[PDB]
RNA sequence: AGGGGAUCGAAGAUGAUCAGAUACCGUCGUAGUCUUAACCAUAAACUAUGCCGACUAGGGAUCGGGUGGUGUUUUUUUAAUGACCCACUCGGCACCUUACGAGAAAUCAAAGUCUUUGGGUUCUGGGGGGAGUAUGGUCGCAAGGCUGAAACUUAAAGGAAUUG
């Protein structure tokens, strides 16, 4: 059933062009990615984000999902995605894994970086591929960020968006961090400005 | 069994190429399979080029140099030359440095 | 030549990982807290020993390392977050591309507009 | 002994053999 | 489909083909061309009768070292000449 | 892509595809009413000529052939109809 | 998996996936099985109540899971606009 | 004490998960024997066969000993260990649990008719383990196991009553041969015969309905 | 050259069930593939099937779903005598529950159960599990 | 059988080496090397991998043809051109990443679409030696090519991989 009028909000089409995400890979496409739009020329393709929403309210849809929110994992081995991911899991109930992966985490339960997740998220399949194949293992589902060059091999439901940028990775962590709460979890019916701020994962410089 | 895909060098649906024959000991090598330098080495040393210009006409027009190219036979080539046996996975990469 | 046994180093993570509060920056209140937090078997071990829990105990005052477990600093700096707001959105109105303007006028609405065309 | 060189010794054996009974023709 | 033709009228090449094929068979070529009864120095049947020449001695095979008693028998039925071994140890005695 | 509308694919796609390998098969040549502003009724060519055509009439070079991209010198006219 | 008498024998009917709609059995430790939990009048998604899907390990592995599945998920109706058929 | 790791293994302690059937339904990764062992103790152990194995190492010719050994009811479940350690009994022991975490489901069946007590298997199997290539076909009642005396007290413990075996390969390996007999059972439940056709509710599991009770800390 | 289109056929269906796929377009759509695309339907092995006519000897696009393990084709015709169509089953069946061996007969196409039901017989086409 | 015969160079002869050194290294140098006319018909003649057909998978290079253009350059005064850029498609030589899949493995987009075994067709192999030997036949001037056994003997020979 299409639920509400969740889809796209005229302004919150704008909080992603700001942030990145439409300039998606460059001349580089795994054929398992019709989600480019028509193309630019001189480089990136550019992506059709009327889907990218559908892919966070279903990818929330399912991030809420889990009787116990406390077992959902999110990884970004990548630190562009850890201030967000930690960040992310802040406003969940969610455990998060940013930094090194310590992989046999999944399997080798007597390892105690070892967690049981009843759903995963990743950044990018390329960097954190330790993590996918470890899911394949133990019939655990993962939500993939996506760019157009990413891997969708073993992801379920992906998320077009651009793994090759400054601010693009937050954006939908902040997104999916917001609508996994303007799901069942206390937040805002309305339009909502949600309270917190985009600018909150971000990975930094020093 | 076999240890390289190309079994030699550089040559796949051609039957037949040219034979070189080896700079150290002018043993034949076909071309697409002797290991080629191209050694480009100047008239230069480290302390013979400032003696060359000073005491001289012409206050270092040119300085040009010699140029020629070396074929070799892997036998000669694992003597002395680049060759530097690889292992299993690392002799695959064909990046010159 | 002394690199301290991986002995002695196993057990000063050990004990930082669950001993904060006390372990002091000094080697001495350290020494003496060895023979009653801990069951070494002799003065030069546990010399070692809390000799390295010193110096591991006196870089964790300048920045983190490898190895501490102590799960205070996972919400010590996960907090020590929410900088600078300078979100974008004011930059003259909208910049956008020749083409990626057409990208949502199939389903969005209007929005400010900008045009860029390049060439290889 | 070389396999090229077992051919060989076997090709002259023959030709020595070929000649003996051309004796007896 | 590698090798034999499949048509459903290819039979004389496959029988032909198998015919031909079986001679690689050492028992199927012993039988055909008759090696049991040309070689072979019993004529082909299960025992043969013979007359003992010279009580031999013949050492055994290494990594063996014995003398296994045997005995050059020259069977009547053939005339041939063959050594055969005498078992159970003694039994050289009645030879005679 | 494991799910996929064989009979109903898009006119985009099949345009990129070779002239054979479309669903049923079809030429991608066309004829053309050139039109030389030198005479009143003009011919109809074949978009690979292989001969250069001449006119009723007289004697003025409209193609020449090549590797099918039958080239109208005598900038002229034309219609795809 | 009846008998004579009308009983069920053979036990442990097993999963099936939804798109290549193969059995999915024991050792199929690659296979996995989502939850979409339904979405009510702003937000508020129920727990406890979802439509649930299961993918085969196999078709995870040729990395069709995720473009196999923007169709079910707008074969059922969650979705706007996400996945054509032609292409 | 159990203090088990691998919540499922709460899940069994806490008795909301009666049966194995249940994991193989949302196939789930087990990970420790007593569940096994808690599901169905009824358990037989037949150690297979024992053979050593030599590894020259820079300080000496290690000697370990390989063991493979096969668990199951007699009414379809079977696992099939192998390990080695450097003592036979280490290596049974050890072994002797990796055949509880193999187990797996043996889809029996009938041969032609509908008559009642499954004997058989449903269709012909294949295992392709190694270099032999087992071969289960449905047998009528009254036929046995045909096969060798390993993959016939294998099949025993399998539940099946009667089948024909047909295996090809290097055979004397029996290593392989029984891990391909393995993988010839362990492919019935794989082939989609009509009868299974109907569609299922796809049921939620143990996962998310107790999801509660599992409850680490 | 191409032989027995059937098996051109046949063949593509089996190789696009197990790569995952639920559509294949068949080529070229000879009198006999639809006689024996009809059959399998009539079971359930496959979905529905489109006849494209390009000029040419034809086309065809089918929607199989889930269920079909191994369908094939049996090069020689042989001739089968109506007493020996049970040796065939045996042979290549999973078991006699089960699984059909289509073949050609003077009473048109039909599959082994139907073949035994009419009372006739002919030669092999194929077989469908 | 002529011509040619510069070069390098079986043979042979030498100088050195070695206990020996018919060699490897050096020297001389015949035949040869080259060409015409006629033969010979074998090479690890290799991808140690039959041909025709179909199906199955991702990827960027590149050769040839082609299509597409308010792409850049030549500026002549801008085209026309030519070369270059980009996208696509047919047929090439290959490479790369994957493994569903295969294999005894090394590895293989075929070496895959096989005990769930059948697209057409050609050829060869059936433990190792004996032996490509003997014998007949046939081809050749020869050297040799092709066809090609057996008696007896023997428990391994072999393959890829692992550890030393
Ligand atoms: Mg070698
Ligand atoms: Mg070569
Ligand atoms: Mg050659
Ligand atoms: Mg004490
Ligand atoms: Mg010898
Ligand atoms: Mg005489
Ligand atoms: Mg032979
Ligand atoms: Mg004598
Ligand atoms: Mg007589
Ligand atoms: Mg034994
Ligand atoms: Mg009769
Ligand atoms: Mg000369
Ligand atoms: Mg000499
Ligand atoms: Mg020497
Ligand atoms: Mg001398
Ligand atoms: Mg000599
Ligand atoms: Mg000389
Ligand atoms: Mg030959
Ligand atoms: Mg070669
Ligand atoms: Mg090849
Ligand atoms: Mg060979
Ligand atoms: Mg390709
Ligand atoms: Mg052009
Ligand atoms: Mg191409
Ligand atoms: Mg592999
Ligand atoms: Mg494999
Ligand atoms: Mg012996
Ligand atoms: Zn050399
Ligand atoms: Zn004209």
């Amino acid at each position: 059933s299409l639920p509400a009028t969740f889809d796209l909000t005229p302004e919150d089409a704008q909080l992603l062009l700001a942030a990145n995400t439409h300039l998606g890979a460059r001349n580089v496409q795994v054929h398992q990615e019709p989600y480019v739009f028509n193309a630019r020329p001189d480089g990136v393709h550019v992506i059709n984000v009327g889907k990218t929403w559908e892919k966070l309210v279903l990818a929330a849809r399912i991030i809420a999902a889990i009787p116990n929110p406390e077992d959902v994992v999110a990884i970004s081995s990548r630190t562009f995605g850890q201030r967000a991911v930690l960040k992310f899991a802040a406003h969940t109930g969610a455990t998060p894994i940013a930094g090194r992966f310590t992989p046999g985490s999944f399997t080798n339960y007597i390892t105690r970086s070892f967690k049981e997740p009843r759903l995963v998220i990743v950044t990018d399949p390329r960097s954190d591929a330790q993590a996918i194949k470890e899911a394949s293992y133990v019939n655990i589902p993962v939500i993939a960020l996506t760019d157009l060059d990413s891997p969708s091999e073993f992801v379920d439901v992906a998320i077009p968006c651009n793994n090759r940028g400054k601010h693009s990775i937050g954006l939908i962590w902040y997104l999916l961090a917001r609508e996994v709460l303007r799901l069942r979890g206390a937040l805002v019916d309305r339009t909502q400005p949600w309270s917190i701020m985009p600018d909150l994962y971000f990975y930094r410089d020093p | 069994p076999k240890k390289r895909a190309s079994n030699g060098r550089n040559k796949k649906g051609r039957g037949h190429v040219k034979p070189v024959r080896c700079v150290n000991c002018s043993k034949s090598i076909p071309k697409d399979k002797a290991i080629k330098r191209m050694a480009i080495r100047n008239i230069v040393e480290a302390a013979a080029v400032r003696d060359l210009s000073e005491a001289s006409v012409y206050p270092e027009y040119a300085l040009p140099k010699t140029y020629n190219k070396l074929h070799y036979c892997v036998s000669c080539a694992i003597h002395a030359r680049i060759v530097r046996v690889r292992s299993r996975e690392d002799r695959k990469n064909r990046a010159p440095p | 030549g002394r690199v301290r046994t991986k002995t002695v180093k196993r057990a000063s993570k050990a004990l930082i990982e669950r001993y904060y509060p006390k372990l002091t920056l000094d080697f001495q209140t350290n020494k003496r807290l060895c023979d009653e937090i801990a069951t070494i078997q002799s003065k030069r071990l546990r010399n070692k020993i809390a000799g390295y829990t010193t110096h591991l105990m006196k870089r964790i005052q300048k920045g983190p390392v490898r190895g501490i477990s102590f799960k205070l600093q996972e919400e010590e700096r996960e907090r020590k977050d929410q900088y600078v707001p300078e979100v974008s959105r004011s930059n003259g109105v909208l910049n956008v591309d020749n083409q990626t303007s057409d990208l949502v006028k199939s389903l969005g609405l209007k929005l400010p507009l900008s045009v860029i065309n390049v060439s290889a | 002994m070389r396999a090229k060189w077992r051919k060989k010794r076997t090709r002259r054996l023959k030709r020595k053999r070929r000649k003996v009974r051309a004796r007896s023709k | 489909g590698k090798g034999k033709p499949r048509g459903l009228n290819s039979a004389r090449k496959l029988r032909v083909h198998r015919r031909n094929n079986r001679w690689a068979e050492n028992n199927y070529k012993k039988r055909l061309l008759g090696t049991a009864f040309k070689s072979s120095p019993f004529g082909g049947s299960s025992h043969a009768k013979g007359i003992v020449l010279e009580k031999l001695g013949i050492e055994s095979k290494q990594p063996n070292s014995a003398i296994r008693k045997c005995v050059r028998v020259q069977l009547i039925k053939n005339g041939k000449k063959v050594t055969a071994f005498v078992p159970n140890d003694g039994c050289l005695n009645f030879v005679d | 892509v494991l799910v996929q509308d064989l009979l109903h694919p898009t006119a985009a796609s099949e345009a990129r595809k070779h002239k054979l390998k479309t669903l049923v098969q079809g030429p991608r040549s066309y004829f053309l009413d050139v039109k030389c502003p030198g005479c009143l009724n003009i011919t109809t060519v074949f978009s690979h000529a292989q001969t250069a055509v001449t006119c009723e009439s007289c004697s003025t070079i409209l193609c020449t052939p090549t590797g099918g991209k039958a080239k109208l010198s005598e900038g002229t006219s034309f219609r795809r109809k | 998996m009846e008998n004579d008498k009308g009983q069920l024998v053979e036990l442990y009917v097993p999963r099936k996936c939804s798109a290549t709609n193969r059995i999915i059995k024991a050792d199929d430790h690659a296979s996995v099985q989502i939850n979409v939990a339904k979405v009510d009048e702003e937000g508020r998604a129920i727990p406890g109540e979802y439509v649930t899907y299961a993918l085969s390990g196999y078709v995870r592995s040729r990395g069709e899971s995720d473009d196999s599945l923007n169709r079910l998920a707008q074969n059922d109706g969650l979705l706007k606009n996400v996945w054509s058929y032609s292409r | 004490g159990w203090v088990p790791v691998t919540k499922l293994g709460r899940l069994v302690k806490a008795g909301k998960i009666t049966t194995i059937e249940e994991i193989f339904l949302h196939s789930l990764p087990v990970k420790e024997f007593q569940i096994i062992d808690t599901l169905l103790p009824g358990l037989q152990d037949e150690v297979m066969n024992i053979k050593p194995v030599q590894k020259q190492t820079r300080a000496g010719q290690r000697t370990r000993f390989k063991a493979v050994v096969v668990v199951g009811d007699s009414n379809g479940h079977v696992g099939l260990g192998i390990k080695t350690a450097k003592e036979v009994a280490g290596a049974i022991r050890a072994g002797i649990i990796i055949a509880k975490l193999s187990v797996i489901p043996i889809r029996r069946g009938y041969w032609g008719t509908n008559l009642g007590q499954p004997h058989s298997l449903a269709t012909k199997t294949t295992g392709k383990c190694g270099s032999v290539t087992v071969r289960l076909i449905p047998a009528p009642r009254g036929s046995g196991i045909v096969a060798s005396p390993a993959v016939k007290k294998l099949l025993q413990l399998a539940g099946v009553e009667d089948v024909y075996t047909q295996s090809n390969g290097k055979t004397r390996t029996l290593e392989n041969t029984l891990k391909a007999a393995f993988v010839a059972i362990g492919n019935t439940y794989g082939f989609l015969t009509p009868n299974l056709w109907a569609e299922q509710p796809l049921p939620v599991s143990p996962l998310d309905i107790y999801s509660d009770e599992a409850s680490a800390q | 050259t191409r032989s027995s289109v059937l098996a051109d056929a046949l063949n593509a269906i089996n190789n696009a069930e197990k790569t995952g796929k639920r559509q294949v377009l068949i080529r070229p759509s000879s009198k006999v593939i639809i006689k024996f695309l009809q059959v399998m339907q009539k079971h359930g092995y496959i979905g529905e099937f489109e006849y494209i006519d390009d000029h040419r000897s034809g086309k065809i696009v089918v929607q199989l779903n889930g269920r079909l393990n191994k369908c094939g084709v049996i090069s020689p015709r042989f001739n089968v005598k109506i007493g020996d169509i049970e040796k065939w089953t045996a042979n290549l069946l999973p078991a006699r529950q089960f699984g059909y061996v289509i073949l050609t007969t003077s009473a048109g196409i039909m599959d082994h159960e139907e073949a035994r039901r009419k009372h006739v017989s002919g030669k092999i086409l194929g077989f469908v599990y």
